[PDB]
């Protein structure tokens, strides 16, 4: 009970969803990572180096994946309004650096640094999406190490006064405000300024939630 | 927005022919297609349909089996082929654009029309020729054997205009509404199978033949002509 | 300074803006809401379903 | 009429109140769960289509799930037709029937078994969605019709394609019928039990015992592990009393699917939840 | 300086005594008597299916068939409401994109988002597609609101305290609005358009003409970020929606708030508030993954259209009344009536 017209019409409109969908499929084969950190954390290298106003959408290909990095450093708003558009993100890459380890800005910056672990962590959009973390600026702190007394920020440690237990203690006190390990872990790594290890952590964190998740998707 | 055909001369009965279509200017691979035929001093003739997506398709009743429509996206072209040619089909061809969506105009640009020379609604028309004068207005009609008001509210009259020497224009799209590119003075309109068309305040270039039109049910057919006189 | 001027300023222009206003009770404003969505209540659908023949979307 | 005749050739008589009882019993739950199962698993389809694994993996819950029922109805069928009174006709359909639909549920089994190894082991390939459903129908709805149909058309004509007691295939030193429905449905229990092994390593990071313990649950049944009881049974006269488990164990498997396969998932449990509740 | 603060601190306090002296009765004091919308058993008659994400905004055309929707994965359609077809599919520059505009001569749509522009398409071309015709540029903060003026004038606001009239034809601001204090997240136009009421997130809304530049009101009482604003058809009221978990009618006179919507059993965000043609229903959005529909007028109950499976982002009516459109994050869009 049709005219001619209304069947070119209903031709139209099939041929409009089969293209839509098409795209739509395509569109769910990226990998999506936001990026965050301190103001002045020196997380300009590790965005140059690491490849893995507005937004900088910086775009990158590899390992056949396109990884979408948002940098959205440019924007002064509160995060409170405009992070929910990424709960689908597969990962948060976090940039702090080692050197500021008794350096106060003010008071000094591993503290606040360490809130906004905190704060990333137990944000209730990224209950599920994992959070891989870079510490850095590790050769100017085995320099600097030599003078400080180290317990000038964390006055209740009294270990050996050598690279790799400050380290140690940086690195754990970093991985410790966790408070949801039973559905997302945070990833350790300080940045390899003479490797290409900042690229292959990221890509393997990426790897195991989506693992993960088609894991899930099977009902376990 | 550019249309034009290609293809025609003279032939001999039987064999085949081919006409294409070469269009440029506007984006072909979204509009569907026509093929309308005239006579070489009559009315004219529908000959066939093809649409968007390559799926329907639709022939005329004289022809059906001797003709095969065609489009090509990537290059933007129209392609109709014909077999066993008879003194029927002497005529002038031409190719028409029309699109499908909600408020489209469907018959809105003309080609100029191919030459071919070769050695089941019924509607008229009401009067032969009325003489005119500038400066007065002008009425024309046409009749039909069966309704054109479909179901869904539409009605299914096609207007047009041609003079000497050019090809048609659409006058009026769907009985009442009004084309880009032409005069306001122009309005036309129709009733149960009662057909009609006005042209006020009578200028020159508004002399020529007008044609009338149906699009209810595959195949189409049209009249004969009406044509004012200076 | 010439900040604390600047802004001072702003803050006088924008409070003159906002003050000199003609205004009216909330009770008014209610009592025009209220009258104008009675008047038009006929011609809605949502509120008033069609019967069924009347309504494209059935 | 145990549920072990499916698998023994030969059931003793010492425990005929029991191990016969205790299968009616089973199949009373299993289709009267079954059903169930199909009928919600049709109310929620419009909001499946997320990924590709979603629409694989639940069709082939679909095709489970009926094929069971199926199966197991027409097997009561050819339990409960008497011998003696008709030589032809509802027997030997009843013996197609059941051959034909035990096939079928192994096979859709395998098939999501497979369906978890290749998301996990191949982590990055994609396929369209129609060459899935293709291969998925023409493999669970496949072989099923070749090995019914070929076993009858060899052994019609020497008239062993029945037992002389129970309307169901029996061997005795000639032709072997069960030997076309035990190989095929132990066959896929190994598959599936490699599945579960290679789905712990990932889940097994250093909740880590609840989590290995709630997917040792949920694919315990729906991979066919269960089954492998009857190897027990299927290579001793009466060893003591296996029977009794195997029939504990695998007549009730529709519950099994219900409770685990179902149940278990979050958001169709809270779509449940809003729509019947 | 001083002289300056004191106009300003006696300009303050006329402002208080003005809202001081208009809180003497109010909408449930007046019209709690009218004749309750009873149980709206409103139920699907079409699922617009399609979208393959999250959708953000839809707008309704002026002939009540032709509808507009978009989606944060980069898509806007134009689509028919009647028969179920879809007539264009737009794609989109960012798809960080949190509004939508149609043009009312029904020739142009609008969108914006984060990457701070606004861009205007142009429909009914002769050679047969939608092109984009304009990108505004001079806001520093996202974008997250566009009305039409005209064919040829075009309002945007931002996450700076800033708005915009922006002349289309030259792509020069005309006239720009400065003086909030936090992000500004949406704009409702006027009716007779000339006017915009913008929400800004400091429990702030702000009154502002099209044609000077100069704001006229500024109106205050919540408590977190206001996320979605609109207008009332008449011009004298419009309503917001607050993510304190309560909705919000403010008049565009009266100089304070006139209605707040909450319950105690409601603790999520308001994502939308659009009302009906009549203005008898308040049609709002939660996060509770209902789209729940208000008497408007008495603030007393919720018809409920409990369809959707996941947070409400936007929902509209028809000019005409026939239909509402719901769109939640599902990717899929609800046609009722």
């Amino acid at each position: 009970t049709l005219s001619a017209e209304d069947k070119a019409a209903v031709e139209r409109s099939k041929m409009i969803d089969r293209n839509l969908r098409e795209d739509g499929e395509k569109a769910a084969r990226e990998v999506k990572l936001l990026l965050l950190g301190a103001g002045e954390s020196g997380k300009s290298t590790i965005v140059k180096q690491m490849k893995i106003t507005g937004i900088v959408e910086t775009h990158f290909t590899f390992k056949d994946l396109h990884f979408k990095m948002f940098d959205v450093g440019a924007q002064r708003s509160e995060r409170k309004k405009w992070i929910h558009c990424f709960e689908g993100v597969t990962a948060i890459i976090f940039c702090v650096a080692l050197s500021d380890y008794d350096l106060v800005l003010a008071m000094n910056r591993m503290h606040e640094s360490m809130k906004l672990f905190d704060s990333i962590c137990n944000n209730k959009w990224f209950t599920d999406t994992s959070i891989i973390l870079f510490l850095n600026k590790k050769d100017l702190f085995e320099e600097k190490i030599k003078k400080s007394p180290l317990t000038i920020c964390y006055p209740e440690y009294a270990g050996s006064n050598t690279y790799e237990e400050a380290a140690a203690y940086i690195q754990c006190q970093f991985e410790d405000l966790n408070k949801r390990k039973d559905t997302k872990e945070i990833y350790t790594h300080f940045t390899c300024s003479t490797d290409t290890k900042n690229v292959q952590f990221v890509f393997d964190a990426v790897t195991d939630v989506i693992i993960k998740n088609n894991l899930k998707d099977c009902g376990l | 927005v550019q249309l034009v055909e290609s293809g025609g001369g003279l032939v001999q009965p039987g064999g085949s022919r081919k006409l294409s279509c070469s269009a440029s200017g506007f984006a072909f691979s979204s509009f569907g297609m026509h093929w309308v035929r005239q006579a070489p001093e009559k009315g004219l003739e529908w000959v066939a349909y093809i649409s968007s997506g390559s799926g329907t398709i639709y022939y005329a009743d004289t022809v059906k089996g001797r003709f095969t429509i065609s489009r090509d996206d990537p290059k933007n072209t129209l392609f109709l082929q014909m077999t066993s040619l008879r003194s029927e089909d002497t005529a002038m061809y031409y190719c028409v654009r029309s699109i499908y969506y909600y408020g489209s105009s469907p018959f809105d640009f003309w080609g100029q029309g191919t030459t071919l020379t070769v050695s089941d609604i019924v509607m008229t028309q009401a009067t032969s020729s009325v003489p005119v004068t500038p400066g007065e207005s002008v009425s024309i009609s046409c009749r039909s054997s069966k309704s054109l008001l479909h179901s869904n509210g539409n009605t299914y009259l096609y207007w047009f205009l041609q003079r000497p020497g050019q090809s048609p224009q659409l006058l009026i799209y769907r009985m009442s509404n009004l084309a880009s590119g032409v005069p306001d003075r122009f309005s036309g309109s129709g009733s149960g199978t009662a057909f009609t068309l006005t042209i006020s305040r009578l200028e020159a270039e508004d002399v020529g033949v007008y044609y009338c039109m149906q699009h209810l049910e595959y195949p189409l057919t049209f009249g004969a002509g009406t044509k004012l006189e200076l | 300074n010439t900040a604390s001027i600047a802004q001072a300023r702003k803050l006088v222009e924008q409070l003159k803006m906002e003050a000199n206003i003609d205004r009216i009770k909330v009770s008014k404003a209610a009592a025009d809401l209220m009258a104008y969505c009675e008047a038009h209540a006929k011609e809605d659908p949502l509120l008033t379903p069609v019967p069924a023949s009347e309504n494209p979307f059935r | 009429t145990s549920f072990s005749i499916l698998m023994s050739p030969f059931v003793p008589s010492t425990i005929f109140p029991v191990v016969k009882w205790i299968t009616y019993v089973g199949l009373g739950i299993s289709i009267g769960s079954l059903i169930l199962c199909l009928i919600i698993e049709a109310l929620f389809w419009k909001q499946i289509k997320k990924s590709q694994t979603s629409h694989t993996r639940r069709i082939c819950m679909v095709n489970i799930a009926l094929s069971l029922l199926i199966a197991d109805v027409w097997f009561i069928v050819g339990a409960t037709v008497d011998t003696t009174v008709n030589p032809s006709g509802v027997c030997t359909a009843a013996v197609f029937f059941t051959h034909f639909f035990y096939l079928s549920l192994f096979f859709w089994m395998l098939m999501l078994g497979i369906l978890l190894a290749y998301r996990i082991i191949l982590v990055f390939h994609h396929m369209a969605q129609h060459l899935m459903m293709a291969v998925g129908f023409c493999l669970g709805y496949g072989c099923p019709l070749i090995i019914s149909v070929i076993t009858i058309a060899v052994t019609q004509p020497s008239n062993t394609y029945k037992r002389k007691d129970v309307c169901w295939l029996n061997w005795s030193n000639g032709s072997k019928p069960l030997l076309a429905f035990v190989v095929p449905a132990l066959a896929i229990v190994a598959v599936n039990f490699v599945v579960v092994l290679l789905v712990l390593t990932k889940l097994w990071r250093p909740a880590t015992i609840i989590r290995v313990g709630k997917s040792l649950l949920i694919l315990t049944p729906l991979l066919g592990l269960t089954w492998g009881f009857g190897i027990g049974t299927i290579v001793d006269s009466q060893n003591l009393a296996w029977h009794v488990i195997f029939a504990l164990l695998n007549a009730f498997q529709g519950f099994f699917i219900l409770c685990f396969g179902i149940l278990l998932d979050s958001k169709l449990r809270q779509l449940l939840f809003n729509k019947l509740s | 300086l001083d002289q300056l603060r004191q106009e300003a601190e006696q300009l303050k306090n006329q402002i208080r005594d003005a809202r001081k002296a208009c809180a003497d009765a109010t909408l449930s004091q007046i019209t709690n008597n009218i004749d309750p919308v009873g149980r709206i058993q409103m139920r699907t008659r079409r699922t617009l299916r399609g979208h393959l994400a999250k959708i953000y905004a839809m707008h309704w055309g002026t002939d009540s068939r032709l509808l507009v929707s978009a989606s944060q994965d980069g898509k806007l359609i134009i689509w028919d409401s009647y028969t179920t077809n879809k007539v264009h599919a737009i794609p989109l520059r960012s798809s960080w994109v949190m509004t939508c505009a149609y043009a009312p001569s029904g020739n142009y749509v609008a969108c914006g988002g984060l990457d701070n522009i606004c861009s205007i398409y142009n429909l009914k071309t002769r050679e047969g597609n939608v092109r984009v015709s304009r990108e505004l540029a001079g806001h520093t903060g996202y974008l997250s609101c566009c009305r039409f003026l005209d064919d040829n004038q075009i309002v945007t606001s931002s996450g700076d305290t800033t708005c915009a009239l922006w002349d289309i034809e030259t792509g020069q601001q005309t006239t720009t609005f400065t003086g909030h204090t936090g992000d500004v997240m949406s704009l409702s136009l006027a009716p007779d358009t000339r006017l915009f009421v913008s929400g800004a997130c400091d429990a702030s809304a702000k009154l502002w003409d099209v044609r000077e530049g100069m704001c006229r009101q500024t109106f205050t009482g919540h408590e977190s970020d206001i996320n979605a604003i609109c207008f009332f058809p008449n011009g004298n009221a419009f309503a917001t929606g607050s993510d304190d978990a309560t909705c919000r009618l403010f008049d565009l006179r009266a100089d304070q708030e006139l209605m707040t919507y909450s319950h105690d059993n409601i603790i999520c965000g308001i994502t939308s508030v659009s009302f009906s043609k009549s203005g008898r229903l308040l049609l709002a959005g939660y996060d509770d993954f209902n789209c729940n529909v208000w008497d408007a007028l008495k603030a007393d109950r919720a018809g409920v259209l409990a369809g959707h499976d996941n947070r409400v982002s936007c929902l509209g009516v028809t000019d005409d009344g026939m239909a509402v459109a719901t769109g939640s994050w599902d990717s899929f869009l609800k046609i009722w009536n």
